[PDB]
């Protein structure tokens, strides 16, 4: 496990914080898989991305 | 929205997240607060330190 807090693993933070669409109960689910899971932080970032985009206007 | 959150409230959510003796949900809690509340920064990541420091080792 990189616990280290890598590069993309800090990235991957901030980028789920900066989405606008997406509301706080979504983003920490997002938040609590990421530190419980940093490998994931592509998958969950990726899911976080489709989801906010899934609440975007038009 | 980054109306509330820009920067001053990313550094204190980063802080929040590198507490390795908070979990995924502990800490989704801390910046969830915190992005909702940008006034208590220092507040939300002071008590997420003393959760932190509390279940830590020493």
């Amino acid at each position: 496990v990189d616990n280290k807090f890598n590069k993309e693993q800090q990235n991957a933070f901030y980028e789920i914080l900066h989405l606008p669409n997406l509301n706080e109960e979504q983003r920490n689910a997002f938040i609590q898989s990421l530190k419980d899971d940093p490998s994931q932080s592509a998958n969950l970032l990726a899911e976080a991305k489709k989801l906010n985009d899934a609440q975007a206007p038009k | 929205v980054d109306n509330k959150f820009n920067k001053e409230t990313q550094e204190a959510s980063w802080e929040i997240f590198t507490l390795p003796n908070l979990n995924g949900r502990q800490v989704a809690a801390f910046i969830s607060s915190l992005l909702d509340d940008p006034s208590q920064s220092a507040n939300l990541l002071a008590e997420a330190k003393k959760l932190n420091d509390a279940q830590a080792p020493k």
